[PDB]
């Protein structure tokens, strides 16, 4: 993500937006406002950086 | 100058980009330079990469309306089909609500 | 009914004169090779090419070209190296010195001999004919080597080594060559001559093996100069950059030199509508593919 | 058409692919009982009113 | 179904807006004349998503 | 700079530079009214359905 | 402002300018009314039941 500023004349990097990747992405336990926990049926989740 | 002497005020710079097409618009004919377009890279018209100018000229638009007029016609027909594809999208689907 | 997979025709389109000088097209079976960030190898057909800030081949949405590198001084294609990304540097290059020097004089034998006995350097008839060639050192200066013909007797003709650009050099007045023809004028032994310039602001002198081959000196009037070569340049900057039917990409310089930077591979596979599309309209091969197939646009059906 | 267990079955659909190998198959994998094999580098595939 | 119809829609609205530009642009002199460019997607196989 | 008595300056326009840009403006407001042409059926048939 | 004695001013209204705007605003109100039209036949579809 970065940000575009007036007087920097490039942007700013300001920081990482990862994900995170389970192996039972059917598994996982759902809460509302579209939002899931992770659950014993669902593996540890292991963060990565988009596209690997 | 009224005594037969010539001064000169300085030099026109003129700015040539490592890659073109990076140059966002901004609102007048101005360009302004961002990532994926490359640094200023300043210069002179004298050679090199910098063309030569021209006193009391200026260049056209570029933009010939017979090219242009082809194209809005190509262009209207691909919406219009466009719209065909919709409209009998929801033909499909209504026929499928009341059955 | 299951569905039992869909397929895409591969029928070549038609070809639109967009203009511009980075937009290719291929009239038959081929795909343009692609790699992302990751290293995987992605398979096209978008002709839209642009540059970036690193001054590579990508295409419009933000994947290096790659093709068969450019190495060697001076650079040149190499089909036997795996492929690689296609980049136009910027940097400029530097000056080489002339090595390999050859000119082709056409004599007159109905010349006679001249009257002055002495060989003089500031009198025209002291010489038949007179040689100036540009030759380039390491730094870029130009020598200006004159050659001197003169004609002491039947079937005899004596070249001389003189540089005008050095004001230390030495008026010549031996003899530096000595050429003999042959019975019909054909140029026998004796073409080859190593000259050497002298050094100018603080750079090694020029050395290079000077030509007279393919030179006949029969009567042809009066004597002219039909061909002259040489292989030095001076430092040239990047000016331009044009893309051939071959796919090499070629930059043009102040000193109109011809530096290649590489050229575009073709990959054909063995049998298409196996592909599957990922995103973008590239392609990536897979299983029912088989294997790259890699090639120049030249042959090879591609 | 010869079947993957060993048989040979029949067809009247005709629409023919080719697999990475360069054998005439037909959509699903199976290969044609002749095995007309055709080769790499190839521009155009002719056929005439026989087999040819 | 609508997902790809209304994403075609969205390209040829921005294809006559861009023409209609260039052909409105005329006559002024620093002026470069502008394009578009499209790209199909595919999330899965077999199907297209505009 | 210098005057001149009995003597007045001309309108400085070119009968023949106006003559041949008219032409070329009516043109060029003929062909944005294509575009208004084009804009008008290419909404109708969108309400329309 | 200064006066003038034997002229007129016009209605500075430019026919171009309205003619357009005209258009644009005829497909405004056409589209308002598909929303009455689409609130008729939801409201139509949920009674009929």
């Amino acid at each position: 993500v970065s940000v575009t500023q007036q007087g920097q004349a490039a942007p700013v990097q300001v920081g990482q937006l990862n994900l995170t990747t389970f192996m039972n992405d059917t598994g996982l336990e759902s809460i509302g406002e579209n939002l899931y926990i992770e659950t014993q049926s669902s593996g540890a989740p292991n963060e990565s950086t988009p596209g690997l | 100058y009224s005594n037969e002497q010539e001064q000169v005020l300085g030099q026109i710079v003129l700015a040539n980009f490592a890659n073109n097409e990076g140059l966002a618009s901004q609102g007048d004919n101005v360009w302004a330079a961002t990532q994926a377009s490359g640094v200023a890279l300043l210069g002179t018209a004298g050679s090199g990469n910098f063309g030569k100018l021209t006193n009391g000229a200026l260049e056209a638009s570029n933009v010939d309306l017979s090219k242009e007029l082809v194209n809005m016609i190509v262009a209207q027909r691909n919406y219009q089909s466009n719209a065909q594809t919709i409209k009998t999208q929801d033909q499909i689907l209504n026929t499928l609500v009341n059955l | 009914v299951k569905v039992a997979g869909i397929t895409q025709d591969f029928t070549d389109g038609t070809t639109t004169n967009t203009g511009r000088g980075l937009d290719v097209a291929i009239s038959q079976n081929g795909f343009f090779r692609l790699v992302d960030s990751n290293g995987s190898v992605f398979y096209s057909r978008n002709g839209q090419f642009k540059l970036d800030e690193n001054r590579n081949l990508v295409n419009m949405q933000g994947m290096q070209l790659t093709g068969y590198p450019a190495t060697g001084t001076p650079p040149t294609i190499q089909q036997g190296a795996n492929p690689a990304p296609i980049t136009i540097p910027n940097t400029l290059m530097a000056a080489k010195s002339t090595t390999t020097a050859s000119m082709q004089i056409n004599l007159n034998s109905t010349d006679p001999v001249p009257s002055k006995t002495p060989f003089s350097v500031s009198d025209a008839d002291s010489y038949n004919k007179k040689g100036t060639v540009t030759v380039y050192d390491s730094q870029g200066n130009a020598h200006d080597m004159n050659v001197y013909f003169v004609k002491t007797k039947d079937n005899e003709w004596a070249v001389y080594t003189h540089d005008s650009s050095d004001p230390a050099a030495t008026a010549p007045t031996t003899a530096s060559t000595t050429l003999k023809f042959n019975e019909n004028g054909i140029l026998e032994s004796g073409g080859t001559v190593n000259i050497t310039t002298g050094t100018i602001n603080g750079a090694t002198a020029a050395t290079f093996s000077l030509s007279f081959l393919n030179s006949m000196q029969q009567n042809t009037g009066a004597n002219n100069i039909v061909a002259t070569n040489q292989n030095g340049y001076k430092p040239g900057d990047l000016v331009s950059y044009q893309i051939n039917n071959d796919g090499t990409v070629v930059g043009n310089y102040s000193n109109e030199q011809e530096q290649v930077l590489g050229q575009i591979v073709l990959a054909n596979f063995a049998n298409n509508e196996g592909l599957a599309s990922q995103g973008d309209n590239v392609w990536a091969a897979t299983q029912a593919s088989g294997v790259a197939l890699l090639g120049t646009a030249g042959s090879g059906n591609f | 058409v010869m079947l993957p267990d060993g048989t040979s079955a029949y067809t009247r659909d005709g629409s023919f692919q080719v697999d990475q190998n360069g054998q005439l198959v037909t959509a699903g994998g199976f290969q044609v009982q002749p095995a007309i094999t055709i080769p790499a580098n190839a521009l155009s595939i002719t056929i005439g009113r026989d087999g040819v | 179904s609508f997902s790809q119809a209304v994403s075609g829609l969205n390209a040829a609205a921005t294809n006559l807006d861009v023409i209609g530009n260039n052909i409105a642009n005329s006559a002024t002199y620093g002026f470069k004349s502008g394009t578009a460019s499209f790209a199909d997607m595919f999330a899965g196989s077999k199907v297209g998503l505009g």
